[PDB]
DNA sequence: ATCTTCCCTATTTAAATTGCT
DNA sequence: AGCAATTTAAATAGGGAAGAT
């Protein structure tokens, strides 16, 4: 494995459905039950998700945790409602580098510096809105997404409490999800359960960004027992945390433009790969939570 | 267009398809093709790299999505291209196909145990008569019986016993009984003509008990101790170790029996039967030529004897065997990935876009499309089966012509023949003039296509041109009576072909609103095994009834019952897709349909009415019909016409009621400058076809182009007097009509004839409804019976429209989509709506739409006739000269506009009226002189 | 086979082998080798474990996870674990970390806590060296034994600072290294790049005892990266300084007979692990964490 | 061959070089003199070339032209100033509408009538620069250009004589190279024998708008024998005005961007088919004679 | 069970030669 | 000079069995 690609600058992405997972001739490849294997570049993958339906071997496992693979799976506590535990099993057979986690606790402990960080990852939100910009969807600089990341920024600033940063990611991501939606012309109630593109979509590239998310903690070593943002609906940890600064600004807009210009389910998934590396990502948010641990 | 095409392929199949796919793309290397090309290119490629032979492997890719695969290429689940591909897989309790396995062949080495009787063999040999007394599979089921009744049928040695004459050979055990109904309705179905049997028999062995000898099979029985005296010469070694063997299989099985339910029973033996017919007549069609003697099957067209009973049991087991192998495990070939469907709707299609709301890894999906016309209902269609992956659908629709106007929508927006057939089976001469080369029209018969592997295990390799189109197209635009006899038919094959074309595609019905009730009936039959294999249906009706639509929803329900329960999956429910001009709705029902289809028809209702009124309809209180007609004509006229020249659409009911109409308006004496059409269904091939073209080029009005079709510089009243042929299918605007009332539904479908393409709105009134029917002056009891719903168990308390109809109203679909059960017999429309909640209701009868336990009768078939119409005999003209009694005739030439001549063809005559001279004229075809 | 760990006090750490684990009529089950079908009963075990030749499917891992049984996958063996997921205080309810994590956090900040449990993991350690006695090695009841027992002792007792726990760290364990020597007739001198029998071993043998080491560290939550007397940037230093109580009690005596034997290395695995599952070695480091961090 | 793909959509497009054009088993391919061949898809080539060292055969020639892909000769400029002449293989065995050729014969003849069309073809490269607009080098809609050609439409509407259009040719060929090459910062004179990749890109782009022209010309059955534009430097037959009137909206600040980014030709072949399938260039030529020959 | 190595197993590709036009 | 028929042979894929963890 020489160097082995930094996990940062690992390309593909995969969540595998209806397939038993195994490893032919050392390779890792998922079979239906049409007799196709498909192999995985497991040196080259940052995760696998497991939709229903799906079954991976020992092996396939012991050659993706040694290549640095999150392997997750998409059920259980996976309905997305309770978002309360997407079983998802990390490679810690390769020994983390700690620093990451020792200036994470720092803060995590001391209840200000928790706060602070909170704040910071909660502009996160708007400087990944900056950064990523979109040519298919919504113009980030007029002056409905200015007055409410504004409005957003001038109420993170103020904040006090969790419970008042509880409330302030209502108001951003469900008016952002508004937004999309009356300029997408289309009446749009956010749903994990529900069946419309928009909501299937939604749900895809939420498994996406947790993939992306859970892989950018392991990378650090930083896991998902230490939370910045404690609520009753913000059960699932420090995954969500790192995962939501990137709702609004890749996975919403590419499931909105995906739904919108009826593209299938492989599509989307594909222009989630073309988005989360023509962009890098996974070393944006790698860097950005090196850049929240710091001291 | 960019692509990229790949090849799996083997052989020099990799090297002579290489050279056509390396004449349209670029070789990139490794055996794959990369490069831009023309829809056209592809649409060439296709052609010669089918025609190319067997075992082409080529996938093509559109930018991601998969273009086209040929042959069974695995191909694409999630990724493309496969690696280490091999055979075992998934080896699950299958239950349902081993089941189905067990049941056919045993049936199958049983079917035809009766012809060892003497008559058989002596009417094979030729000394008697070659209709049987008793017929070969009912002797076959008594042998059957007799051996269950006397030893153990399932593990016991086989030896045929001494069988007597039983007029009923079904006992209770389930599983027998299921045997018994295979062997005996391997030709065709029992007939059950008792009525108390008819109201009461629901079960499956409960009303397999009533399916006796008389149904059918006993023909006249005078030599019936010949036909049951018999032979036991199949104790051979192959014959007894295959009958062992999938006994054994079948007595492992049957434990699962018990655990399925009614409508399970129902389907898996239906699939038995079309299976085991598979497989009798895959075996009966070719000739094998070898033979052991002393006993015989079958003749070959010599009349010469072959095909001996032991091995013709054999080569029916192994082909039925086989034929269930392949429609139970076929991944079927699909449609290309059309491009110009998956873009954006633009202005009034962007409805088109709704698409986008539904779920595309839907296993079920049942569309209920309420959008109005001109709105693009079929391209809509299309792309809800194209949301999903790619398409595989039978597009069955109402007419030729229909049929004709969706192949061409789907010829000109994306669709080449490799992936559409249109199917019309009458070969009609209806042929194109004028330019042959600058047509760009008259979609036909080729289909490039690419046959199924379905068609190795049809008799004789499927068929020539027509069978090959049905079951092997990806998409097919057919006439709907090659889909209806999917649900089963009285006598022969015909049921296997669109049963297993309807297997494996989805199903499309559009406007069924314009079928009969039976022929409803036995199209929500049609929906119902649709859906029981896990395909989807499209219903595209924007005059839905409640009812219509609950029973059509109930039947899809049933069979995705009978879906989920047959892979053993849990039941959660129908994707119903509502959908109209105004928007989607996709919920999982399963239970309280009626609530959501509601909701969503008021608020269809809603954006239907603060719309402004198009038709202003007012009935006419002037009593007699005929002065009604002038004077409403002369309104009319005064009222709406496009400066001086006015369009009107006399709709009546029957044919000498519109030439009624049309001497009374030809001998009317006006200032008025009239210029009489008619329009209705009787006419000869020439004329017909004629008036067809004609009426589409003028009655065109989304631009100015028929000014040049008539004369419009004359202030000129253009009136064509019509019957219902102008409500169903055609794209006809005319500036007004004059309704004689038979139904509600056709109020709203001449209301759609009129402003059909324009926007602009009537000030006064664009529709005047007539008084009365013209049969109350022939039968004051019913009147409305002729093209309407009224009927001898409806009756109406009053005939007059001021009573049954508002004097002023704004016609719409409205009317029709609420659906009102009281006050049926003084409403027209609360009248409809009973009718149809009291034939298309959630029973099984015997004539409904949930038929259970009669689908193994033969009764649904014939108690429920697919378009049921009177005896027709058909007179023919002949170059000139009329065949039977029809003497031509001179019409009056008073107001005649157009009159095209006919020579050839042929009318369509009732035998009622063949007592008569139908005397056939070159205006106005048919009447009673 | 079927393989019982105790671990805590009442739950058992189930290992599975050669087994394809699905959901048979409604709970989860596993086909064996032998073709003979074994159900799990959810009640007593909240660690299970999958070794080689072991497949699981999706529906199989949601309702395992959805009983509070928590699965990872390790190599055959049971005590060389890839890949898991963190334990929280309840798997669906909420997500916290668990109350030993957060123990250990606390103690290692203060620095007199991380001193006086750097000083009794050390106690442990001799604690393990007398608790566990075998039968080849030395008698740790020997007078030069226990006098290097009691030189530790002194060692740990009288330091104030880290880095004299290191070098008297060192002094016993090339002490208790130097004393197996002179048993077994031999020059032995600590190096992992010696390519004998008694360094090699050794070797594999303290890769063995790091897995069980990381088992007994995941099992309470407890992260790998606060160590106690390795340095902060030392990766999976915590794993180490666990490793370290088992390495010169059960791995050294193991290793030496092993060597002095000269069996080959899956027998040597096969003593390791007949070891730890014999004397529960496991539910001995998973005691002493417990005792560590609750103090 | 079915409906053989409209001439104005076919696609292909290629001048090959160092290689001997044959067919093997069914396809036109070429060989190389390292045993390299390459197929040729003929049945959606648009024209084929020939440049030193080419050697084309018999039924290759015969596939090319009964399909219908017109093959010319790179070589044959002898001259100092001109690209002298290009022999150019008809496919007439093809028999072509014929009454264009009428129209195009009634507006030769008739001398006001030439003039005419001499006039119309002259703005006609004025609305392809402001129809294909590219990405880089200049802007169409800047003042300079708007200047030129704006001067270049009031002189050529003015104009009665032939000679003023080639004067009026020779001032608007000048303008736009010179401006071009103030963009790319280059100095720039048209030599067809230098050695500089402005120009030979330039003479690449001469060859492949010649078999665009004279593809578009067969295509309707026009002959390169009837010049609507003739003089003594501008004798080169109906391709020198059909191929320059895409030189300066399409070849020369294509040629000029691919000198500028400076890989090699094949880089310029493929653009040169992308920008001549993506805009349509062919159809849009075919298109413009066709409203040129029935007014 | 999973996966690997190896032995059939023959099925499957590539080269080679050579009249024929 | 391209090709076709037709041999000849090298290699690719797969299934079964046995040995490892
Ligand atoms: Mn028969
Ligand atoms: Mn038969």
């Amino acid at each position: 494995m020489q160097k082995q690609i930094l996990t940062s600058q690992k390309r593909n992405m995969y969540i595998l459905s209806r397939c038993k997972v195994l490893v032919k001739n050392g390779q890792v490849c998922h079979l239906h039950e049409d007799g196709n294997v498909y192999t995985v570049p497991y040196a080259n993958t940052v995760f696998i998700g497991l939709a229903e339906g799906t079954s991976i071997t020992n092996e396939a496992m012991s050659m993706l945790a040694a290549n640095g693979v999150i392997v997750f799976w998409t059920k259980g506590g996976g309905y997305d409602m309770f978002a309360a535990d997407i079983i998802c099993h990390l490679p810690q057979a390769d020994y983390r580098p700690t620093k990451y986690m020792q200036n994470w606790v720092r803060l995590w402990l001391d209840e200000e510096k928790k706060l602070s960080a909170a704040k910071e990852i909660l502009k996160m939100r708007v400087d990944s809105l900056s950064t990523h910009v979109h040519d298919f969807g919504v113009d980030v600089e007029n002056k409905r997404v200015s007055s409410i990341v504004n409005k957003f920024d001038k109420g993170v600033t103020q904040a006090t409490s969790f419970e008042s940063l509880l409330g302030h990611e209502g108001t951003f991501v469900k008016s952002l999800y508004k937004e999309y939606a009356l300029e997408y012309e289309i009446e749009f109630k956010r749903d994990h359960k529900s069946a419309d593109n928009y909501n299937k979509f939604l749900t895809l590239g939420n498994y996406y960004a947790y993939g992306i998310a859970r892989s950018s903690l392991w990378a650090l070593g930083i896991d998902n027992s230490f939370p910045l943002l404690h609520g009753s609906t913000r059960r699932g940890g420090l995954v969500f945390d790192v995962a939501d600064i990137i709702k609004t600004s890749i996975i919403l807009p590419l499931a909105f433009h995906a739904a919108d210009q009826g593209m299938s389910n492989t599509e989307f998934k594909r222009s989630c790969v073309a988005y989360f590396d023509k962009n890098d990502i996974l070393a944006y948010l790698i860097n950005n939570i090196k850049r929240l641990c710091m001291e | 267009m960019f692509i990229r095409i790949k090849c799996f392929s083997k052989q020099p199949i990799a090297k002579k398809v290489s050279r056509e796919v390396s004449a349209y793309l670029e070789y990139t290397g490794n055996n794959t093709w990369e490069g831009h090309i023309s829809g056209q290119g592809v649409s060439n490629l296709q052609t010669k790299l089918i025609n190319v032979g067997k075992g082409v492997k080529v996938v093509c890719n559109y930018q991601d999505k998969v273009l086209f695969a040929i042959g069974n290429v695995a191909m694409s689940d999630t990724g493309s291209v496969p690696k280490y591909t091999t055979k075992k897989v998934y080896k699950p309790d299958d239950s349902i196909f081993t089941l189905k396995q067990g049941l056919v062949g045993v049936a199958a080495l049983w079917h035809d145990l009766g012809k060892a009787n003497s008559y058989f063999q002596r009417k094979l040999r030729g000394e008697c008569n070659p209709s049987d007394p008793v017929r070969h599979e009912w002797v076959s089921g008594v042998i059957v019986s007799t051996f269950a009744k006397g030893n153990d049928w399932l593990s016991d040695d086989f030896i045929i016993p001494e069988v007597k004459h039983s007029d009923n050979v079904f006992g209770d055990d389930q599983v027998l009984n299921a045997v018994l109904w295979l062997i005996n309705t391997h030709h065709k179905k029992g007939l059950v003509e008792d009525p108390i049997y008819r109201a009461t028999k629901t079960m499956f062995t409960e009303t397999l008990q009533c399916v006796n000898v008389n149904g059918g099979w006993f023909n006249y029985g005078d030599n019936i101790d010949e036909c049951y005296k018999i032979d036991t010469s199949f104790i051979t070694d192959t014959y007894v170790k295959q009958l062992n063997r999938y006994r054994k299989k079948l007595l492992a099985t049957k434990h699962i029996w018990f655990t399925l339910g009614e409508d399970q029973k129902i389907a898996i033996l239906q699939e038995c039967r079309v299976a085991l017919m598979l497989g009798d007549s895959n075996f009966s069609s070719d000739l094998i030529g070898g033979d052991g003697s002393h006993l015989y099957a079958n003749l070959d067209e010599c009349g010469n004897l072959k095909q001996t009973l032991t091995q013709h049991l054999l080569g029916v087991t192994d082909c039925a065997l086989k034929a269930l192998f392949t429609i139970n495990h076929h991944k079927p070939v699909k449609a290309n990935f059309i491009p110009t469907i998956a873009e954006k709707g633009e202005g009034k299609f962007a409805w088109q876009n709704g698409v986008n709301m539904v779920d595309s890894s839907i296993d079920n999906m049942f569309c209920i499309n309420m959008a109005s016309t001109g709105k693009g209902k079929t391209l809509a269609n299309l792309k809800l089966l194209q949301h999903f992956g790619n398409v595989r659908c039978s597009f069955g629709l109402g007419m030729v012509s229909l049929t004709k106007q969706t192949a061409k929508q789907f010829l000109d927006m994306g669709v080449d023949y490799n992936s559409a057939a249109m199917v019309t089976g009458f070969s009609k001469s209806r042929f194109n003039l004028g330019s042959e080369s600058l047509d760009q029209d008259e979609v036909s018969v080729e289909y490039w296509g690419q046959t199924s592997s379905l068609s190795k295990v049809f008799p004789n390799n499927n068929a020539g041109f027509k069978n090959k189109k049905l079951l092997s197209a990806p998409i097919l635009v057919t006439t709907t009576d090659h889909l209806v006899k999917a649900s089963g038919v009285k006598k022969g094959n015909k049921q296997m072909l669109p049963y297993v074309r309807c297997m494996h595609s989805d199903l499309v019905l559009d406007e069924i609103d314009d079928y009969g009730i039976e022929d409803m009936v036995v199209l929500a039959r049609l929906v119902y095994l649709t859906a029981c294999y896990g395909n989807k249906v499209i219903i595209s009706s924007a005059t839905i009834t409640p009812a219509i639509s609950n029973i059509f929803y109930e039947a899809y329900s049933s069979g995705y019952k009978v879906f989920c329960a047959n892979k053993q999956t849990t039941y959660k429910g129908v994707n119903v897709v509502w959908w109209d001009e105004f928007g989607i709705k996709v919920e999982k029902v399963t239970d309280q349909f009626s609530n959501l289809n509601t909701r969503f028809v008021n608020k269809r209702i809603t954006n239907l009415l603060e719309s402004t009124p198009k038709h202003k309809a007012l009935v006419v209180d002037q009593d007699d019909n005929m002065e009604a007609v002038k004077q409403s004509i002369t309104t009319l006229h005064n009222a709406h016409n496009s400066g001086g020249v006015s369009f009107g659409l006399i709709r009546t009911t029957t044919i000498k009621d519109c030439v009624a109409v049309t001497q009374e308006l030809q001998n009317w004496e006006t200032d008025l400058s009239i210029k009489i059409l008619c329009y209705h269904s009787r006419f000869v091939g020439d004329t017909k076809a004629q008036m067809e073209e004609y009426l589409s080029k003028v009655l065109n009005r989304k631009g100015d182009e028929y000014k040049k079709f008539v004369d419009t510089t004359t202030p000129t009243a253009y009136i064509v007097v019509a019957t219902p042929v102008v409500e169903v299918g055609r794209d006809f605007d005319f500036d007004w009509a004059i309704i004689e009332p038979s139904s509600e539904r056709s109020i709203v479908q001449c209301a759609g004839r009129v402003l059909r393409h324009r926007s602009s709105t009537p000030t006064t009134h664009n529709i005047h409804i007539l008084k009365y029917p013209f049969k109350f002056y022939r039968n004051s009891n019913i009147c409305y019976d002729v093209a309407g719903y009224e009927s001898k168990g409806y009756k109406l308390k009053s005939k007059n429209m001021l009573d049954i109809y508002k004097k002023e109203s704004i016609v719409n679909s409205v009317n029709r989509l609420q659906g009102d059960a009281a006050f049926y017999t003084k409403s027209l429309t609360a009248l409809e709506h009973k009718v149809l909640l009291d034939k298309l209701t959630t029973d099984i009868a015997d004539t409904n739409v949930f038929v259970g336990g009669w689908q193994l009768t033969a009764n649904p078939h014939e108690y429920c006739k697919w378009r049921r119409g009177t005896k027709n005999e058909d007179l023919v003209l002949t170059d000139g000269k009329w065949s039977g009694n029809v003497t031509t005739t001179k019409p009056i030439q008073s107001k005649i506009w157009r009159k095209w001549q006919g020579e050839n063809g042929s009318i369509t005559v009732p035998e009622y009226l063949l007592d008569k001279t139908i005397c056939y004229n070159d205006f106005y075809g048919g009447y009673e002189n």
